[PDB]
């Protein structure tokens, strides 16, 4: 399973989208719990997601310093950032994605937490 | 790691191809564009005994578009039926699928299925469900659009198709993901992402 | 590619090349697969293929690829038989004969090329469908004598006339015309004496061999249809119930006849065949004991193995066993020496009840249901099952599913969390649990009190504690509510609760309480009857129920407030009156505290609290009581808006949070007039005129803001929030006028301020600012008023129907609730208000015409359905003006183009479900002109004779109609359809018959013209 070596900093419920920029649209990935797992060995923050029930996947990568969470104009309890390195489906592939929740609160509350670990990662 | 063919029959508009991506890729296609013929799909799930791979033929429900309808059955070793519980025409049919599936692949096992248990309006009454009994089809009320029992048929068609009744899904292993920056890049795709209003925002999540 | 060679006709085909594409497809993969998959398909679909069908079975390596050739044939006969020069047929017809012949021959051939033989079978009696018996009368004497020169042949004949059977009995309904399925079924019949010989000589000498499963499979399609005489005057019932019980070979497919066997009709006056019922159910029942396992067996354990067929065979049983004695039981019942028979079989369907599997356990739970409502009525039989109902009341209250109020549920952490969803596939079986067991307290209430209190019993001590067992236990409990005396229920509630309430405080963590919480909650709010007798008690359980509003926990929170509304409105009168010993009502201890009591609820779990006390409100029936209490009900909200209203109006954009309190004060209304009705008025009232004043300004703002940032705006969190205080608006002006009693006051007052308000608002935005709930406020509107308010009904179809129109008419799937709320609208005016159409200029009722045509075009059910009755409710306000120019000018205008669209969704095969409508409004057309109900000629001066009636006409047009529309049918076919069809036009089941008839013989060539004589 591969996560028995890392310290669970934040988990949330959340519905994962990855943008579609030729249809030009929005695609859920999964819906599940979303974890902030950091590396017992190399102190190292990434957003690990897997699907309700399946529990295959969704989103694997590093909670890069460089990222940044912007508003959707649609939702006032979303972020939208692009990555430049998700494995979920096997070989690292960039992605625009947008991540909602069940309320403002919890968005706001994963902003807070998203920006804590990619200080983290810098140190 | 073997593989199983698994055809997915029954009516037009039923939501077939729907439930076949959502366990592909997660989306809920809301569009009703019609298969033609058969689209074949494999399909993975990891489990306690190992992975086991699906190879998913999902053929078309309008007869117009059946291509060479009985033809795909040829050698499958398990199979869903579906219905659509909205639409009483698409349970009345199960028997005609049901037909010519077992003329052709006499002993494997099934999954019946009745689709889009989400809508409020049902038609097709949980009483009225009884066709899968004398056949020993399994039975589901399922919805690919809430995701309502959208994991059993093929947790039941596994361990059928294992042999293992205590054979479940377990979590696939999750590799350390790779750091990254293209120093000349520039996407004002972003921007088109950011004003693009995510989907049914009126959701729990 | 190279692939596609084998599409080019005008070259010879190449075998090698088509068997590489068939490989491609089922044994490749990817892109390749997808290519070689859409080359066979134009393969399939060239209307030559055929001719090269003989070519690939003859030279072909690849098992597929003459499959593929025989799917072509099936095509060919089933579609164009009749086409077909007639040396065609016969090369055909022997051809595949022949390769029949050849496959079972050969030893090899037969055992490994299964599902080319059954494919050729089924190609074989696709053409005996066609030819046989007329042209083929010695078909059946020669497969008799065939069958006796091979095993493998006499196997192979059992499968074709299996599929025979099946084709001609179970599967000729939807296909053939009931002219030949009468003809086909009439044929088999009249052969079937010798056909039941063969296969009784073949189970007479054999044992378990590949050749008795194949017999035994046709005879199980042959009981559906065969005479009692065929089961009961030979020995076959003897043999299945013996002999193929013993081999497990056979002991499938023979356990499934003897199920079909319990369903013959049979005569019930002979003690003969009574006789033979019970001997081959003893015969069943011993072999089942001896070869399989006894009745003491864990059928449970066995399941769960699911070793090699057992699933299957534990699910045959329970088929055969409560399909048999729910028919027979009653044989077995008086006689002494049947009295162990008829109990085992019993104790065999506890112990299949035993089984987890919610399928099977519904079939077996179906059986007990019987069971019990016999045993409820019927005298001096229900001691005989005593022991049974005994053990069935523990297997019941151990399988009690959750109930739809139980909202909390372990997860896979061992957490009691909240429900994320319902369970919507149990609520039924929950239902069917409660009515079994409820039949089963009532057969012996003594029994079920003992087995639920000493279950109560080992969990307060410890022994049996589980959340399982008390979960399924307190489920059980409660669902039993009604069955027990005043008095005894009095005794057993108490102790329940008492039980409960020792478990709350020994079980401690918030898990244990939870659960613990939820199952007190589901018990108390099951017993009113107790709560109207205790007032104390009901007084306690409230206040608890309001401490729970509290807790942390949000599934015992969410819990909280449905079990209290659930409560009061069962024991409402409860909380209106001043009971004995208090200063006031406690509907004003309620409202007085509803601040406290609610802080920490979220805002929907608010608006049901405030619905409940409109429960109680509406229990006071003195006018200026029941006001006054409306009135400090809604005090808080009343509050609010006074305040946000000297807001709006003192200056106008509304940031979020005012957005989001108007909002929820506009949902506390609705919540408080959906359980008050008609008493709402004067909280209406207070807030009318300054509500719509409100939605006017919000719906400026709507406008503002699409006009300042485009479309997208409609997306955003500040316009979807606008959006919500305009639906909201008119749900709770829609909820008022649905319950009104007084509606004059609707129309004096509400009306005209509401139509001002929303509907040139609504014409005047752009398509997607346009709230379809206008619509279906304005249809409850029209329902209720519609009769009073002709002018109102006009501006309404002047405000909507053309902007409406045209957002809907370009595709079927844009703008999905309008569409839906749109023809509901049109539908009301049209069955309230015609008039308002017969107001509208021609073009505009050409539009209606069209509007209503285009939905029967619709697969969505919402619209079609309204769309075909519709056009019936406007057939009907036509012909009830009589002979007037508007009726005479509709009719020369609109009947054939009502007449050819109905006709085409009946004939498309894409709209399958409206058939019985489409067919009711069709027959109303044609009926019209049968009776002469139109008075003037629907043809041209030019076209046709002075003085030609209508019927000579409609029957003229309708002709030419399918003779362009379908131009491989006969003229012939076409005329005698046409007769027949007019002259049932009285009669919609045959009429009915005339069609489904015309829409079986439009799928091939050569169809019968006598055919539609069938009576
Ligand atoms: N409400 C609801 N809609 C669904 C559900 N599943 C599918 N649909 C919808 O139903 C329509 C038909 O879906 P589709 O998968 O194309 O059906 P299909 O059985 O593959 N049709 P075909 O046999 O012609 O290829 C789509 O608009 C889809 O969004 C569901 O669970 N709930
Ligand atoms: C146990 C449940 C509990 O307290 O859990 C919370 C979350 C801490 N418990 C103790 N007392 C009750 C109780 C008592 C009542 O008195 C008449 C009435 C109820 C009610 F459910 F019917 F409201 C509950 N439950
Ligand atoms: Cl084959
Ligand atoms: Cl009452
Ligand atoms: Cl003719
Ligand atoms: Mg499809």
């Amino acid at each position: 399973t591969m996560e028995e070596d890392e310290e669970v900093l934040y988990k949330v419920r959340a519905k994962l989208f990855r943008f579609d920029a030729d249809a030009k649209e929005w695609k859920e990935r999964g819906t599940g719990d979303c974890k902030f797992l950091k590396n017992k060995k190399t102190n190292k923050v990434r957003i690990l997601m897997r699907r309700d029930k399946t529990l295959k996947i969704c989103a694997n990568h590093i909670i890069a310093p460089e990222y940044t969470l912007k508003p959707n104009v649609g939702s006032d309890r979303s972020w939208v950032y692009a990555c430049t390195a998700d494995i979920a489906e096997g070989e690292a592939e960039a992605f625009t994605f947008a991540i909602r929740f069940g309320s403002k609160e919890n968005a706001d509350k994963f902003k807070e937490e998203f920006e804590k670990a990619q200080e983290i990662n810098k140190k | 790691q073997v593989q199983f063919k698994l055809v997915l029959v029954g009516d037009g508009g039923t939501g077939k191809t729907t439930f076949v991506k959502r366990h592909l890729t997660g989306e809920f296609e809301k569009k009703y564009v019609a298969t033609l013929g058969v689209e074949v799909h494999p399909l993975v799930f990891h489990t306690n005994r190992g992975p086991i791979k699906f190879n998913v033929w999902d053929t078309a429900g309008q007869e117009k578009f059946g291509g060479l309808r009985d033809g795909y059955y040829i050698q499958a070793q398990c199979a869903i039926i579906m219905f659509d519980v909205t639409s009483r025409v698409t349970y009345k049919n199960v028997p005609n699928w049901h037909r010519d599936l077992v003329r052709v692949c006499e002993n494997i096992p099934i999954v019946l299925c009745g689709n889009k248990v989400d809508i409020k309006d049902r038609k097709v009454k949980a009483k009225s469900i009884v066709f899968h009994r004398k056949k020993n089809l399994q039975y589901y009320d399922i919805s690919a659009k809430s995701n309502y029992n959208f994991e059993k048929p093929f947790l039941w068609l596994a361990r059928k198709l294992i042999g293992d009744p205590n054979l479940e899904f377990v979590a696939m292993p999750a590799l350390a993901p790779p750091e990254v920056v293209l120093a000349a890049q520039y996407e004002h795709d972003l921007e088109v992402a950011q004003t693009t209003a995510l989907p049914d925002e009126d959701d729990d999540l | 590619g190279a692939m596609e060679g084998i599409l080019d006709f005008s070259n010879d085909l190449d075998i090698a090349l088509l068997d590489q594409v068939v490989s491609t497809f089922y044994q490749g993969s990817g892109v390749q697969q997808k290519q070689a998959q859409e080359i066979l398909t134009k393969f399939q679909d060239n209307p030559d293929a055929w001719q090269k069908a003989d070519q690939i079975l003859q030279f072909s390596t690849n098992p597929q690829s003459k499959f593929i050739a025989l799917s072509i044939l099936d095509k060919l006969i089933t579609r164009k038989w009749k086409l077909l020069p007639n040396d065609h047929r016969i090369g055909i017809r022997n051809f595949v004969v022949g390769m029949i012949i050849s496959m079972c021959q050969d030893d090899e051939v037969f055992k490994t090329q299964k599902n080319l033989i059954n494919k050729s079978d089924l190609t074989l009696v696709q053409i005996l469908k066609q030819e046989w018996p007329q042209n083929w009368p010695e078909f059946i004497p020669e497969l008799i004598g065939s069958s006796s020169s091979s095993v493998n042949v006499c196997e192979n004949n059992m499968i074709v006339l299996k599929l025979l059977s099946e084709e001609v009995f179970d599967f000729s309904a939807e296909q053939m015309t009931q002219a030949k399925a009468l003809h086909l079924k009439n044929s088999m019949s009249k052969e079937f004496e010798q056909i039941f010989k063969l296969c009784f000589q073949v189970l007479e000498q054999g044992s378990s061999s590949s050749l008795i499963v194949a017999t035994l499979e046709s005879l199980l399609r042959y009981l559906h249809w065969i005479p009692y005489r065929y089961i009961y005057e030979t020995n076959i019932l003897e043999l299945l119930s013996t002999k193929f019980m013993t081999s497990p070979d056979t002991r499938a497919i023979t356990l499934k006849c003897l199920t079909e066997v319990s369903n013959l009709k049979i005569p019930q006056d002979n003690d003969l065949i009574k006789r033979q019922t019970v001997l081959f159910f003893q015969n069943t029942l011993q072999q089942i004991a001896t070869s399989v396992m006894p009745v003491t067996a864990d059928l449970k354990a066995t399941y769960a193995n699911a070793n090699g067929n057992d699933q299957s065979f534990l699910q045959d049983l329970a088929m055969f066993l409560t399909t048999y004695l729910a028919r027979n039981r009653a044989l077995l019942e008086s006689d002494e020496s049947l009295r162990e028979l008829l109990l085992n079989a019993h104790q065999y369907l506890i112990q299949l009840s035993k089984i987890e599997e919610r399928e099977l356990f519904k079939t077996t739970l179906d059986y007990w249901h019987n069971l019990v409502a016999d045993l409820f009525y019927e005298p001096l039989k229900k001691h005989i099952y005593e022991e049974i109902c005994s053990q069935l009341r523990l297997v019941i209250i151990e399988n009690m599913v959750r109930p739809e109020e139980v909202l909390v549920v372990e997860n896979d952490e061992g957490e009691i969390v909240r429900e994320f969803v319902k369970e919507s596939d149990t609520i039924q079986l929950y239902k069917s649990e409660r009515e079994v067991l409820v039949y089963l307290t009532h057969l012996n209430v003594i029994d079920t009190e003992e087995i639920m209190i000493s279950k109560l019993a080992r969990q307060i001590d410890g022994s049996e504690w589980s959340w399982h067992n008390i979960n399924t236990l307190s489920w059980a409990i409660g669902s039993i509510s009604g069955t027990m005396s005043e008095d005894t229920e009095k005794r057993f509630v108490v102790t329940v609760i008492k039980d409960l309430l020792d478990l709350c405080v020994k079980k401690r963590g918030k898990d244990n309480k939870a659960v613990v919480a939820s199952d007190i909650m589901y018990v108390v709010g099951q017993y009113p009857r107790f709560l109207k007798a205790h007032w104390n008690f009901l007084r306690t359980v409230i206040l608890k129920l309001f401490e729970f509003m509290h807790e942390t926990h949000e599934g015992v929170q969410d819990m909280a407030c449905d079990t209290f509304i659930k409560i009061v409105q069962k024991c409402k009168y409860h909380f209106v009156i001043q009971q004995p010993r208090e200063s006031e009502p406690f509907i004003q201890t309620i409202i007085r505290d509803i601040q406290k009591t609610t802080a920490d609820l979220q805002p929907q779990q608010v608006h049901t609290f405030y619905k409940a006390c409109g429960i109680i409100i509406s229990e006071e029936r003195s006018v200026a009581e029941r006001n006054r209490l409306l009135s400090d009900l809604m005090q808080l909200p009343n509050m609010a808006w006074d305040t946000i209203v000297e807001q709006s109006t003192a200056n106008p954009l509304l940031d979020s949070e005012t957005v989001k309190i108007i909002a929820n004060i506009i949902k506390t209304n609705v919540a408080v007039c959906t359980s008050m009705g008609a008493d709402f008025y004067p909280q209406l009232g207070h807030i009318y005129y300054n509500m719509l004043q409100l939605y006017r300004a919000v719906s400026s703002m709507i406008s503002a803001q699409v006009a300042a940032e485009g479309l997208i705006a409609t997306k955003t969190p500040k316009v979807r929030g606008l959006r919500t205080i305009k639906k909201e608006i008119l749900k709770l002006v829609e909820t008022y006028i649905s319950k009104a009693r007084n509606l004059d006051d609707v129309v004096k007052v509400l009306v005209e301020p509401l139509l001002n308000a929303v509907l040139e608002d609504y014409m005047n935005n752009v398509p997607d600012a346009r709230d379809a709930e206008v619509l279906n406020c304005m249809t409850t509107v029209v329902e209720k008023v519609g009769h009073m308010i002709p002018q109102g009904v006009i501006l309404i179809l002047q405000s909507v129907f053309e902007c409406t129109l045209d957002m809907i008419n370009k595709d079927f799937t844009e703008y999905p609730e309008h569409r839906v709320e749109f023809y509901k609208l049109l539908k009301v005016i049209n069955e309230k208000s015609f008039a308002a159409f017969l107001e509208l200029p021609p073009a505009a009722f050409k539009l209606f015409v069209d509007a209503i045509c285009w939905a029967f075009k619709h697969n969505n059910r919402d619209v079609e359905v309204n769309g075909l009755q519709i056009a019936l409710d406007l057939v009907k306000n036509i012909e009830r003006m009589g002979n007037v120019p508007f009726a005479n000018e509709f009719h020369k205008n609109y009947f054939f183009i009502f007449v050819s669209e109905t006709f085409f969704v009946l004939t498309d095969s894409d709209h399958k479900s409206g058939f019985s409508k489409q067919a009711l409004l069709l027959m109303k057309l044609i009926s019209l002109v049968y009776d002469n109900k139109i008075s003037v000629p629907l043809y041209q001066e030019a076209e046709v004779p002075q003085g030609t009636s209508n019927q000579v006409y409609l029957s003229q047009y309708l002709a030419n109609m399918l003779s362009n529309a379908f131009p491989h049918l006969t003229s012939e076919q076409i005329a005698s359809f046409l007769s027949a069809l007019t002259k049932q036009c009285k009669d919609l089941v045959v009429f009915k018959g005339t069609l489904r008839d015309f829409l079986v013989q439009i799928k091939e060539v050569g169809g019968d013209p006598t055919d539609y004589l069938f009576a």
